């Protein structure tokens, strides 16, 4: 045998030890499935959530920017439909984090929004396009409306994607967490502690729970060091919801103010181109329910000796190899400080 | 389950990326996220 | 049994351009579109009654109006797809599934 250390004789042969060596790694992954349930349905509800909410939100405001187009300005639909759809289109593009630049968003969409402005409501009467594109970056027809748009609408969608990029990040390390495979020395400890009993004939007898404080403390070294980065996190979430419901719903507004205000300077515009050319609430919940599992890393070791039989008394137990009368006494963990330093630093960048 | 007891009912499948979560400007999951097909119950 | 004679192709909506979608079947008394699933309303139904030059039966033909909006609101697993049944005094015949999508 290689894990049962023989004392007397052995009621257990060397595939017997096998069979208790893999029920012993899958009765530590249940338990760490067991501890890291609850949080991780927790961050994959709000994470669904956060996303249909943000989709809500981003849907009405592409329903009212159409509408508004439909009542005030019916002469640049059906191209208006066009340019809304596609800014709207890269804005949940860009929610979900997809490569859109925000500021190319804003100059297609007034880009595109010009030339029908200048052929239906300033000059009324295909390849001409590209010069109203150009005339409107060259002569700034929309003034600062572009710039203001821009920042408004960069600084509220970069909040909520690292938003969702950290509930994404941490649904991923809490999956990882009970996928832990260990070393071959804690598997054998780990079968001595659970099974080795049973191959000396006792029927019903505990390890003991000092025992099983040095095993857990012995094979978990790497894992409790991840409780800093992890603590940090919360806290750095906490930071960043201390923005963009707000910001899409005032656009429209703004976006009749710059056609008023393009359509203010029409007397020169027209001469100069003709000769050119809950939510809150749900956020604060979540963080105030996250930050009942800051401990998470740090208590993982005593749930997996609490929820383990062991006498706690540390008598007449099990110490491994023994009936006793009183008891005698890294790349995957790296990888996932690595994710949490770096979303850390995301997080603490913003806020 | 479909929403709906009697008639046209609706179940949902979702996609998340998440396995693995794009980094420092990864290129994000191509296609669709959520799947829904009609049932009748 | 209903034979279809134009069956509907899959349409290419662009710049916001509604493209119907066309069906004939004969022998045919009723068409209707079974867009992704579910029944198309009776109001989007265009019927035209024709009667055949190769042969005296009564031919039917339907379009019906596929708008830009009916697909980007469309948030289904599939493309955007629509199917023809005609009715006859024996039974029902499908045809093609023309999948409408945003190119
Ligand atoms: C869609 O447009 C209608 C008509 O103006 C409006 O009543 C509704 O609030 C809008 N819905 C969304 C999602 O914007
Ligand atoms: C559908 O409506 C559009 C209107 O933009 C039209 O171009 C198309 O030919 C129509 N088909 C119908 C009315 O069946």
């Amino acid at each position: 045998l290689q894990v049962c250390l023989p004392k007397g004789p052995t009621c257990c042969s060397r595939k017997m030890e096998e069979k208790y060596q893999l029920t012993a790694r899958l009765n530590m992954e249940q338990l760490l499935q067991s501890a890291s349930m609850e949080l991780k349905f927790l961050i994959i509800q709000n994470a669904a959530v956060f996303q249909e909410a943000f989709e809500i939100v981003v849907r009405h405001a592409k329903n009212y920017t159409n509408a508004m187009f439909k009542n005030n300005y019916p002469s640049l639909t059906p191209q208006a439909f066009e340019f809304v759809g596609e800014f709207f289109t890269d804005v949940s593009l860009y929610i979900l984090g997809s490569d859109i630049n925000v500021d190319d968003m804003v100059n297609e969409l007034f880009d595109s929004l010009f030339p029908v402005i200048y052929t239906q409501m300033m000059n009324p009467g295909l390849d001409i396009n590209e010069c109203l594109r150009g005339a409107r970056r060259d002569l700034k027809v929309f003034g600062s409306f572009p710039k203001l748009i821009m920042t408004q609408v960069s600084k509220s969608l970069q909040v909520t994607r690292i938003f969702l990029q950290a509930l994404n990040l941490g649904i991923e390390v809490i999956n990882t967490t009970d996928h832990l495979k260990f070393s071959k020395d804690c598997g054998r400890m780990l079968t001595r502690m659970w099974y080795c009993s049973y191959c000396q004939g006792l029927m019903m007898v505990k390890p003991c729970g000092g025992y099983c404080n040095v095993v857990m403390q012995g094979c978990m070294a790497g894992v409790v060091e991840i409780d800093k980065y992890w603590r940090e996190y919360i806290l750095s979430l906490e930071e960043l919801v201390n923005d963009m419901e707000n910001v899409l719903l005032g656009l429209f507004s703004t976006i009749h103010d710059s056609i008023q205000y393009v359509q203010k300077n029409g007397g020169k515009l027209t001469t100069t181109i003709g000769k050119l050319c809950t939510l809150s609430s749900r956020r604060r919940e979540l963080i105030q329910k996250l930050k009942s599992f800051i401990n998470f890393y740090s208590a993982l070791p005593g749930y997996i000796c609490s929820h383990s039989p062991v006498a706690e008394n540390d008598t007449l137990c099990w110490n491994g190899q023994e009936l006793v009368e009183r008891y005698s006494q890294e790349p995957v963990v790296s990888q996932i400080i690595d994710k949490l330093k770096h979303i850390n630093q995301l997080l603490r960048t913003m806020s | 389950a479909c929403n709906v007891r009697c008639g046209r009912g609706w179940q949902k499948r979702s996609r998340t990326c998440t396995n693995p979560a794009p980094l420092n400007g990864g290129a994000f999951c191509e296609g669709m996220s959520v799947q829904k097909i009609t049932c009748t119950a | 049994l209903p034979h279809f004679i134009e069956e509907p192709e899959d349409a290419y909506i662009i710049k916001s351009n509604p493209i119907a979608l066309r069906c004939k079947a004969r022998p045919a008394m009723q068409i209707f579109f079974k867009c992704n699933g579910e029944w198309v309303h009776q109001n989007e139904h265009v019927s035209e009654e024709s009667l055949d030059e190769s042969s005296g039966l009564k031919v039917r033909e339907v379009f019906i109006n596929v708008t830009r909006q009916q697909v980007e609101d469309f948030h289904g697993p599939e493309d955007y797809w629509c199917q023809c049944v005609a009715w006859s005094h024996l039974g029902t015949s499908k045809s093609r599934k023309a999948s409408v999508r945003i190119a």
